[PDB]
């Protein structure tokens, strides 16, 4: 007697969305703490479906093999009031190999966040967004975790820029490393060919003996 | 409240069915 | 925008491997067969693949037939995982490896003594592959990996488990490509193989060359001549063994010289058969008397 | 023809000044920036610019944010003076010069705390201005010259004058541009700045090149070297301090020839790093017992 | 059918003769180049008529650039005879093997220093000559013949004749085709030839297997390993010379054994590189006091 | 391994409505032996510990 | 639960003198979900807990 | 084929916004 | 060296000329619409090259 189990040809794509999830918590610093402009990067979050931990999205995004970000604003919410002040720029990088980190030049790595389409340049204690700019090309991207090359896995990478020394109401420099601020992300994607994307799969053993 | 969406993030799995004669 | 097809190609013959064959979770991999163009070497799509930079697979349902009685049993679950990268072989645990399996969209479970298929899913996009052989990143040249995955002890008629690694049928696939960019590919996806041994033939007079005429191969094809000999002592009698061959067509001396002061064994002929299968080549010897036997290897390139 | 925009770039930080640093009405004009598209050097119109001869802007606001709490206080003007030779600076009153400034059709005024912007008046023709540096007459190729004056000084929550010079904000500009005639512009619009400084490693052997890895740099750049020392008695002990460097990949040699006969302390090594950030050079000297630290100096373009 | 083009090929280099060279008119035929799909091994037209029972060439035109300076001139005539039979190599004339040549349709005059063209005329009715390799009859498989006929004297700058043999141009073909009847078409056409020749190393302490690292070879192709020594004395010191090289991934073995009582010299090693193209193999020697040399051949499937 | 115990723990709370499971032989009809295939509702009574 | 009840015979009428694995088992199910929570035991990562 | 199902497995986060006075 | 001028020939809008003659080469385009990344190198060559001439 001979049976089978063959699944139907089909492609499900599966248009999650609109929700909304928490990316990080945003320290801002000292000028004691800004020694090298690589100093002034305060958050660098990867934009990937299976980036974020915690969130359901990123568990759910090890069940399809595929996703597009077709919509991504993050909406930076501060925890601060009107008495202290400090400018930073937000946007989210296209590239994920472009990295700013080895930039010998401090005015430069600001004029790199400015200069980025969908960029807005805010006093932290004041709400504003960021929209993710999507390619003009129709690409999608691997989900779980990164494999050889960041390029096939993530879209975008959320950077915040310090351009300001940390002030205080009166006009004095702040001394510490304050944390001030969260993230937001208002998300709307797709997914497609679902498939259970076998490094999700919890199991403890031993590699490698070196 | 509460609401019931019917979620549509699963896939089919059809059976069918054969057997071979002797000959 | 070349687009041929749709045709039919042999893979690879499946191996059903026996219980003791079984060890680890990651052992139930029967085969791991990429789904590149250029990864099947020697059929029809991978020798047009070595001509065209890009592809895509339009339709590609890989066609199983076994070739085994219906008396004996076990069961397999087969899948095309789209990305090439997530490997099932680090799954430590034996049910597990198998959920992956009928989890993937496409798949498909079967019994071994029947023909099922399993087809490509597309993508949702358009995403051209690369052809020709991997250089760095899976995700560029290769479109799926067939998995089939052996999900039951072979048993026999006789309620007995079978104790031989058992060949248990074939893989076809039923292709529809499109390409792009022609060209050639630097890298050749042939492989070269020892076609046959025959030794030299014991010309009787020394310093005249008689023409050995050998036949058996194969009609109008290049070859390949390389010298090869196995435990002949050349000291048994007086006189230095030496050899000289030549093509009366093609390009190259074979030379053996069994002087043990001046040791030379070196060189290579190049030649190609006529329409009858048959080359013949000049062989000479400075002391005909010594007749111990010299051979060569015919090298061809078979695919 | 060549339309590109709407974009935006960063021009410069404003920095309101105390009331000791305010002494003429000359004094309160705390920015001039021209409003060529040439003046910005690093951002991104001024990097488009050197590849088109003319441009005229279509619509360039100009927009402010402050970088400054709610509780200090200060007052600015500011406005685009399209006559780029019409120069407030002669003024020898104090209001007379903020009478200038909202008499000038486009201006604002505005508390520091808060974000407005000011948009540049369209002229009545059709008039391009060049890009480049400004060579002889500043109406050919400044479109506007952006002022903002500041009419209050600057007090703080307690009551009291800021007695330091105090960045308050960042200017933005919203920009949309035309261009023509595609081309180079002979002057090039960056600046070299001495990246890092770090001193020769010290070899064990006299006269045996051991290779120097230096990391910490960006990737895939190329960089310039020349030596720098400070302070080294080489007459301290015997020998003479010979150094002499080579990349393995670039061009040059620098040399350091310590001896008071003859000195040398000449060359220059131009090499890039690999993708990984590092460079490699053989460092060797001819006395190694001399262990006097000798520096160089990585030089790079910034923008 | 499949309508593969139009596309660009390769032939032949041509070289032109000088007028010692010539004695018969038969000797004016430059090249007689057969224009089947399967008679060019290594190009893209040849690789790909493998694949198809049949032919047909809709265009096919085939272009002549020179390598040659303004400063020698030799007419040439260029035709493609249709019929594959019609043999102009046994005419006694030699202006009537070019008047054979210039009544051709389609045929081309021109001075060896310019760049032209000729077009292949195709037949009436539609016959489809079969690809692959010849057989019994000449006209079932080859569509034409390329002719390039000498009509003059090679000469120089100043009108004397030139004395020596000169390589002058290239061919190459525009074409395009039908193909029909997908087949594998067996006899294959890819030659193989010697990559290059690489001897072993030389290990310090006997019966110890050591790793010899060969590198620059092509990535993730497959070779072959033929043992080959010259001209060297195995028995300088005490000890029999025995080596014996294995691969660590591929197959096979290399025997080298010069024991006078038996002499073996055979096997061979099918082994495939990395990514890098390289790969290694286990050298062990029972006797490595005695230093003679000894090489291995690599045997590489051109295309 | 299944993707419904994926995304089981991506909500609290579950019932089965339809949970009908499906026994599939790989065996011909050459050997025989007498199965019973039941879902027991409880998930501690165990039959483990029975001595007939 | 899947009880044996029968020993397992061949062919002839004889007894299996091995342990034969014979078939697979699918489930066709279906479900209800309520309150979408991470749930916190699905968060891979590794640590150590107790040192005994 | 390739289906484009809305799934509705997801839920929303409105954001509201305020501010107090100084006095 | 044939098997070199070969590969060469038969790639698409490859051009064959005398090297005192002035003439192009086109590069042909994908069928599908890939826009290679700018900048300078990274790790995979294939992001960011269309062709090497
Ligand atoms: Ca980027
Ligand atoms: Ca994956
Ligand atoms: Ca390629
Ligand atoms: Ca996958
Ligand atoms: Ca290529
Ligand atoms: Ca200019
Ligand atoms: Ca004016
Ligand atoms: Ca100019
Ligand atoms: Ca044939
Ligand atoms: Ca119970
Ligand atoms: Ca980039």
């Amino acid at each position: 007697a001979l049976t089978s189990y063959s699944r139907p040809n089909v492609n499900k794509i599966s248009r999650l969305g609109p929700d909304s999830d928490f990316l990080t918590s945003v320290v801002a610093k000292a000028s004691t703490s800004i020694v090298t402009p690589a100093d002034r990067i305060l958050v660098k979050q990867p934009l990937s479906a299976s980036s974020f931990p915690g969130t359901r999205i990123t568990g759910l995004s090890s069940y399809w093999e595929r996703y597009k970000w077709l919509s991504a604003v993050a909406r930076y919410v501060p925890a601060v009031p009107n008495t202290v002040a400090c400018q930073f720029v937000m946007y989210i990088d296209t590239d994920p190999l472009d990295d700013p980190s080895n930039i010998s030049d401090d005015n430069q790595i600001v004029r790199q966040a400015v200069s980025q389409a969908g960029s807005n340049q805010f006093n932290f204690n004041t709400s504003k967004t960021v929209p993710l700019i999507v390619r003009a090309d129709n690409q999608y991207y691997y989900t779980g975790v990164d494999k050889q090359n960041l390029r096939f896995s993530l879209q975008g990478i959320l950077y915040i820029i310090q351009v300001t020394d940390l002030i205080n109401f009166n006009g004095e420099l702040i001394t510490q490393d304050l944390t001030c601020g969260s993230l937001f992300l208002d998300w709307l994607v797709n997914f497609s060919i679902p498939q259970i994307n076998p490094t999700s799969l919890t199991d403890v053993r031993v590699d490698k003996a070196v | 409240r509460r609401r019931v969406v019917i979620n549509q993030s699963n896939q089919s799995m059809p059976v069918t069915s054969n057997g071979a004669p002797l000959q | 925008i070349s687009r041929l097809g749709p045709d039919s190609d042999f893979l690879t013959s499946v191996v059903a491997k026996a219980s003791t064959s079984i060890v680890t979770p990651a052992d139930r991999i029967l085969v791991k067969q990429p789904l590149s163009a250029s990864s099947f070497p020697g059929t029809r799509i991978t020798g047009l693949s070595s001509y065209w930079e890009r592809y895509k697979w339009l339709s590609a349902v890989a066609r199983y037939v076994p070739a085994v009685p219906n008396t004996v049993a076990c069961q397999f679950v087969m899948y095309i995982d789209t990305d090439p990268l997530d490997d099932p072989s680090n799954i430590s645990d034996d049910n597990q490896i198998v959920r992956q399996a009928v989890s993937q969209a496409g798949s498909n479970q079967f019994n071994f003594n029947t023909s099922k298929t399993v087809p490509l899913i597309v993508r949702a996009d358009n995403q051209y592959y690369y052809t020709g052989v991997d250089k760095q990143n899976l995700r560029f040249s290769l479109q799926g990996i067939l998995y089939i995955i052996q999900v039951t002890d072979l048993i026999n008629f006789n309620g007995e488990l079978i104790t031989q690694d058992l060949t248990c049928g074939s893989l076809f696939l039923d292709w529809l490509v499109n390409f792009s960019i022609p060209q050639i590919n630097p890298t050749s996806l042939t492989d070269v193989r020892v076609d046959k041994a025959v030794n030299f033939i014991k010309p009787e007079v020394s310093g005249v060359a008689e023409i050995q005429t050998v036949t058996g191969l194969s009609p109008s094809t290049s070859y390949l001549l390389t010298p090869a000999f196995l435990e002949q002592n050349f000291q048994s009698e007086a006189g230095i063994y030496i050899l000289s061959a030549t093509p009366v067509e093609g390009e190259g001396t074979i030379s053996i010289n069994m002087d043990p002061t001046v040791t030379t064994v070196s060189g290579f002929i190049k030649v190609k058969t006529d329409t009858f299968g048959t080359f013949d080549l000049s062989v000479v010897l400075t002391t005909a008397s010594k007749k111990q036997t010299t051979g060569f290897n015919i090298i061809a390139a078979t695919s």
